[PDB]
């Protein structure tokens, strides 16, 4: 499998896209980011301008105005009008995030100090996943060599340290992902930047979120909500596979 | 002698507030420093567990030399002690009290022509839960805390059940820090209102009073409605911990999620209490060495009550990721848009300011203009993050960090550092070297913006906040980020330099307004330094 959904040396952008909601966010950020981008250009070359143009040693003596109407309307109508752009592309993209269509697989995933459970309730399977390198796993969260060589056994190498988990939630291809996330102790967080998902894991409620992958690959994720000594040392790894191995991977959990 | 402590005047606490919050505002960024070494390079190499077993002093200095990876057991608690603490203090003991604690209880009175505040004897005692709550918030840092180790790793807003399950009773220390700074800001906040409504000199109506003392009082009333709910909140927290409660237990019936609402009720108004303060600065700040008068004086005074007024009712921006339903999601991200129409009008008038006047580019001025560029990039990244939909990616990711640190540390901070070179004169009787001031400005130009913007990229890559360590792919730019951590450091040892010179043998001021005549309030109209009795 292709490791797509992680972070890159040096990057800037996005992580790769793999949904198409991860997509939409891509488009509405990149499309937010060229009005704000103008908006700072503009505000920084009036600023440089007039301090170039009214210098005191080319401006020596300074007007007095303290009034333009006109302007001032202009600058008050034409920010309500940006604003009200933005609104009319990202209302309808938060809908589409927030309204969770029918599953075709469903994942219980709940978040421990320091750990997350999944459990598939159409399937009854159930697993934990530790780091590559957690106490679980025999380490202490650092890079050693045994954790290397647990990481190159589990299909890996020494660059996915952090983000690599001795288990994987599996998931077809192409199939609507609907993952139900709560706390067991304390508030995590379940994401996956691929995805473009992203669920506080609180104690004593249960929020969904869904996702519809369009490739195969490995995608991770890090708990995102500060839950302690561990918080850095929760990642989540998720393996989108074919149909077929899907099933495969079903059938290897089935108690006879 | 003792008796700058016990002194009841309005300027002698201005200082005391302005010297306390940089002692503080040095303690918090040298926090940052050690932030910055470990997150300098992947793997842990700073916070090891090894030195706990060694001496509480002979463990510090072994933890600012680094170690190899296999002789260092990562220590997570350190870390988020660490970040706790630098955001506890940054967000209750530093700049809120020099912004409004220091330059609002010295100069609006000045600016209104009053002798001195309603209630002298309650301003002084301001001060001390001041230096109260900072005491008890360093000694949380020692006192056994999480995982049987010292101080509390929670967060600066301290969400339970995290909060309220953290071993030991540093976390109930850093609630009464927390209860001890609103009771200051409380006791503060009575004496500006109270201040402004009726001690103004004959002939200063409404309409005549300054910007700055209007930024005071708009922040004042702030300070009425939200740091009475903080209470009530971290209150909570302290009977959920030590008195039997479940208000955010689920077992008992509760729920975290509640508490978040009130926090919040409370946090996002926190944060237009800093900034409301640094607004009034610029304005006195720009029209001085622009040799203007401040564009459009009246929506200046509006737009700061209309930033002050929704600043209360979009709080649930903290939570697009806690669980709030769809419609909610879309209020607050609609409310949230708002407030960058009265914003703008700040931002576009102080560059109608600058617009056919003198500039001269004196240090103070620099401070200003650096705010108009950096706040503005701060403040168009938190409308990126008001959108709900993009939101669900960089919440929790350096991204919001590189927001929120350019509109404060490169915001309200240059708001700071822009009071004072312009005061310090007026305060001190004593300038400060104008190439000083300019270096320093130059330095921490450069420094925190290479501290923060490459956070954009790390949030954009998915790195998330509270984290000791990171992915090997993260390196590249938490290296710069270090790197501009270390440059902005040494431009405030350097800016410590500069006051310390100027203090003790700087130029002897001698002109009332050592500025022009554009600095037209009235403390421009007194001595340098005012006299000890005013109006
Ligand atoms: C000085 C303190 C300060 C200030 C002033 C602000 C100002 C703003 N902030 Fe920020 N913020 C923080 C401090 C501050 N913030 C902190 C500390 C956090 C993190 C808390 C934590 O979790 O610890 C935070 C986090 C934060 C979040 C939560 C994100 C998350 O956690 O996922 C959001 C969400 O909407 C946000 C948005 C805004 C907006 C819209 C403004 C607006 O007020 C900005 C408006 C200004 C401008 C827009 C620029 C000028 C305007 C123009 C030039 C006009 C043209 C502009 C347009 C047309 C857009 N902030
Ligand atoms: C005003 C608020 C403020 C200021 C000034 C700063 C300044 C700095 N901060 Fe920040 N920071 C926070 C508020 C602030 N911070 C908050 C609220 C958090 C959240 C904590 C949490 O997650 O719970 C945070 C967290 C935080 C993080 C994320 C940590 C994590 O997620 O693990 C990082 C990352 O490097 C960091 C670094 C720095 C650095 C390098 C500086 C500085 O070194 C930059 C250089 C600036 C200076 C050198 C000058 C500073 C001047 C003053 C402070 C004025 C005082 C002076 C006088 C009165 C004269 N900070
Ligand atoms: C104005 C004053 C401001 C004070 C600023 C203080 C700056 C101190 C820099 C620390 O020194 C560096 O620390 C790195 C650790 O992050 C080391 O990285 C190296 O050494 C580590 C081993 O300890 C390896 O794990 C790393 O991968 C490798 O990059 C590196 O050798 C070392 O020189
Ligand atoms: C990081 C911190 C930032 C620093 C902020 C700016 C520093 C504040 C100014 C220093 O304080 C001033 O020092 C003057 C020294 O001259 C005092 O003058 C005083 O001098 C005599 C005492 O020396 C008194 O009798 C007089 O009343 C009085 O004019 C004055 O009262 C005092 O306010
Ligand atoms: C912890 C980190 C600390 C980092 C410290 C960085 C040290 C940089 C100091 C450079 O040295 C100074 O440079 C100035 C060059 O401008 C000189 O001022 C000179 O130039 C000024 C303006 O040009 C004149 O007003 C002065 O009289 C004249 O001394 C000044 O003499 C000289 O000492
Ligand atoms: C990490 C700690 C870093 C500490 C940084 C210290 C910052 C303060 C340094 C101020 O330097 C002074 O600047 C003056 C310029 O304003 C110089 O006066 C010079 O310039 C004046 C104006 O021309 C002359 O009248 C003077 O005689 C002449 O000495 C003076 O020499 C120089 O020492
Ligand atoms: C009171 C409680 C504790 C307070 C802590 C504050 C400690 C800061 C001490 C800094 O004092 C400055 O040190 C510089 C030397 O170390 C001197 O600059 C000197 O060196 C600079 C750099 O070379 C030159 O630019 C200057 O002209 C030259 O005066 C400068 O005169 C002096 O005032
Ligand atoms: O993604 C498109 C989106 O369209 C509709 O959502 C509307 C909603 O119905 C209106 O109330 C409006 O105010 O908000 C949305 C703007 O698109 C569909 O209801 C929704 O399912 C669909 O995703
Ligand atoms: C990959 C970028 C190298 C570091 C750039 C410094 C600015
Ligand atoms: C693929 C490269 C993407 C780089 C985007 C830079 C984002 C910077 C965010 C700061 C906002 C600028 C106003
Ligand atoms: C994914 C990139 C989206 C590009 C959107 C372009 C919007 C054009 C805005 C008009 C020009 C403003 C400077
Ligand atoms: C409890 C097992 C969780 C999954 C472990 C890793 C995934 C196994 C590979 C799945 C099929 C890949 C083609
Ligand atoms: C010297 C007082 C300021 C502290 C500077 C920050 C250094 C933090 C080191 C922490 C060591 C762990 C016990
Ligand atoms: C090659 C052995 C290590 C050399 C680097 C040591 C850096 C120590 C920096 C200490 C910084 C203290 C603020
Ligand atoms: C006696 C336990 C502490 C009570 C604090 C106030 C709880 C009431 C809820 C109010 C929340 C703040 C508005
Ligand atoms: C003093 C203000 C406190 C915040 C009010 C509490 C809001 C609770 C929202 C519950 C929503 C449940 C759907
Ligand atoms: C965003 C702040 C930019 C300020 C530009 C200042 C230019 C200074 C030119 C030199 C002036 C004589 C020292
Ligand atoms: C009279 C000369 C003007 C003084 C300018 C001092 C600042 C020089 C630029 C420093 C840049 C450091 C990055
Ligand atoms: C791989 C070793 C990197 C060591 C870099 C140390 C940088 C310290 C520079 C301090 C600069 C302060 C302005
Ligand atoms: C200024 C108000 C902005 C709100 C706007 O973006 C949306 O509500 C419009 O769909
Ligand atoms: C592909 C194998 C599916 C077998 C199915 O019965 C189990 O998942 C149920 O325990
Ligand atoms: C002080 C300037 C007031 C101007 C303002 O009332 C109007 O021009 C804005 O609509
Ligand atoms: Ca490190
Ligand atoms: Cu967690
Ligand atoms: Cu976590
Ligand atoms: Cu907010
Ligand atoms: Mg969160």
């Amino acid at each position: 499998l292709e490791i797509i959904g992680r972070p890159q040396p040096g990057g800037t952008g996005f992580q790769p896209s793999a949904s198409p909601v991860a997509t939409q966010i891509h488009w509405l950020d990149g499309f937010i980011l060229v009005i704000i981008a103008a908006i700072t250009i503009f505000v920084t070359l009036l600023i440089l301008y007039a301090v170039w143009r009214f210098h005191e040693k080319r401006n020596k003596v300074p007007a007095r105005f303290t009034h333009n109407s006109p302007l001032a309307i202009a600058w008050t109508i034409v920010p309500i009008v940006i604003l009200v752009a933005i609104g009319a592309f990202s209302l309808p993209v938060l809908f589409n995030q927030q309204e969770i269509p029918e599953a075709d697989v469903t994942v219980k995933v709940t978040g421990y100090q320091w750990y997350w459970g999944y459990e598939y309730p159409d399937e009854e399977i159930s697993f934990e996943s530790y780091m590559i390198g957690s106490p679980a796993t025999g380490g202490d969260n650092r890079m050693s060599p045994e954790v290397e060589q647990q990481l190159i056994e589990a299909g890996y190498s020494r660059d996915e340290f952090l983000l690599a988990t001795d288990t994987a939630m599996v998931v077809p291809v192409n199939k609507t992902v609907v993952v139900q996330v709560t706390g067991a102790d304390v508030i995590h967080s379940w994401t996956v930047p691929a995805f473009g998902v992203k669920q506080d894991a609180v104690p004593g409620r249960l929020a969904q979120l869904w996702f519809r992958a369009e490739r195969e690959g490995i995608f991770f994720g890090q708990c995102s909500e500060l839950c302690g000594i561990s918080h850095a040392y929760m990642p989540i790894t998720v393996k989108v596979v074919s149909e077929e191995a899907y099933a495969a991977w079903l059938e290897q959990h089935h108690h006879h | 002698f003792t008796r700058w402590f016990m002194s009841t005047n309005h300027k002698d606490i201005g200082v005391l507030y302005l010297f306390t919050g940089g002692l503080v505002g040095l303690i918090s960024v040298a926090f940052t420093v050690y932030m910055r070494m470990e997150l300098m390079a992947p793997g842990v190499q700073f916070m090891c567990a090894e030195h706990l077993e060694s001496g509480l002093v002979k463990g510090f200095f072994q933890s600012l030399w680094p170690s190899a990876v296999e002789n260092c057991t990562p220590n997570g608690h350190l870390w988020n002690v660490m970040i706790t603490g630098h955001g506890i203090l940054m967000m209750f003991f530093v700049v809120i009290p020099a912004l409004f604690g220091g330059f609002g209880n010295y100069f609006m009175p000045l600016h209104i022509g009053a002798p001195d505040m309603a209630f002298p004897r309650m301003n002084n005692l301001s001060y001390w839960l001041y230096v109260a709550g900072t005491s008890l918030a360093v000694a949380s840092l020692f006192a056994p805390g999480g995982n049987g180790q010292l101080g509390s790793g929670i967060g600066w807003v301290l969400y339970p059940p995290l909060s309220t399950s953290e071993s030991g009773y540093s976390t109930d220390l850093a609630i009464f820090a927390v209860h001890l700074s609103g009771a200051s800001s409380i006791l503060g906040a009575i004496n500006m209102i109270t201040t402004f409504l009726n001690m103004r000199a004959p002939g200063m109506t409404m309409h005549k009073v300054p910007l700055f003392a209007w930024s005071i009082f708009v922040t004042a009333w702030l300070i009425l409605l939200a740091l009475p709910v903080l209470a009530g909140a971290i209150t909570m927290l302290l009977t959920d911990r030590n008195f039997g409660t479940t208000f955010f237990q689920p077992s008992g019936g509760g729920d975290p999620v509640l508490y978040q609402h009130i926090l919040w009720f409370f946090g996002h108004p926190e944060v237009y209490i800093i900034v409301l303060p640094a607004f009034g600065i610029v304005s006195h700040v720009i029209a001085t060495f622009a040799k203007k008068p401040i564009f459009g004086y009246l929506p200046m005074v509006y737009a700061m009550v209309a930033i002050g007024v929704l600043g209360f009712v979009v709080w649930a921006h903290h939570m697009y990721t806690a669980g709030l339903s769809l419609t909610q999601q879309s209020y607050f991200m609609m409310a949230t848009m708002v407030i960058a129409v009265p914003t703008g009008i700040k931002i576009f008038s102080w560059i109608a300011t600058m617009w056919g006047g003198s500039i001269e580019l004196k240090t103070p001025m620099l401070w200003a203009l650096g705010f108009l560029f950096l706040f503005t990039v701060g403040g168009v990244t938190g409308i990126v993050l008001s959108q709900a939909s993009v939101d669900r990616y960089y919440h929790d990711t350096y991204y919001v960090v590189a927001h929120f640190h350019y509109v404060m540390s490169l915001g309200a901070v240059f708001g700071i550092f822009a009071g004072i070179y312009f005061w310090i004169g007026k305060m001190s009787g004593r300038q400060y070297p104008e190439w000083a001031g300019k270096l320093h400005f130059w330095m921490m130009f450069v420094g925190a913006n290479l501290t923060f913007f490459p956070q954009h990229f790390l949030g954009r890559q998915g790195m998330p906040r509270r984290y000791i360590d990171y992915p090997e792919a993260f390196a590249t730019w938490n290296f710069v980020s270090s790197l501009g951590a270390f440059l902005s450091f040494a431009s405030f040892l350097f800016f410590l330099g500069v006051i310390f010179y100027t203090l003790t043998r700087g130029a002897r001021v001698t002109a009332n307004n050592y500025w022009n005549e554009h600095a037209d309030t009235l403390e421009w109209t007194l001595t340098s330094p005012p006299p000890e009795h005013t109006f």
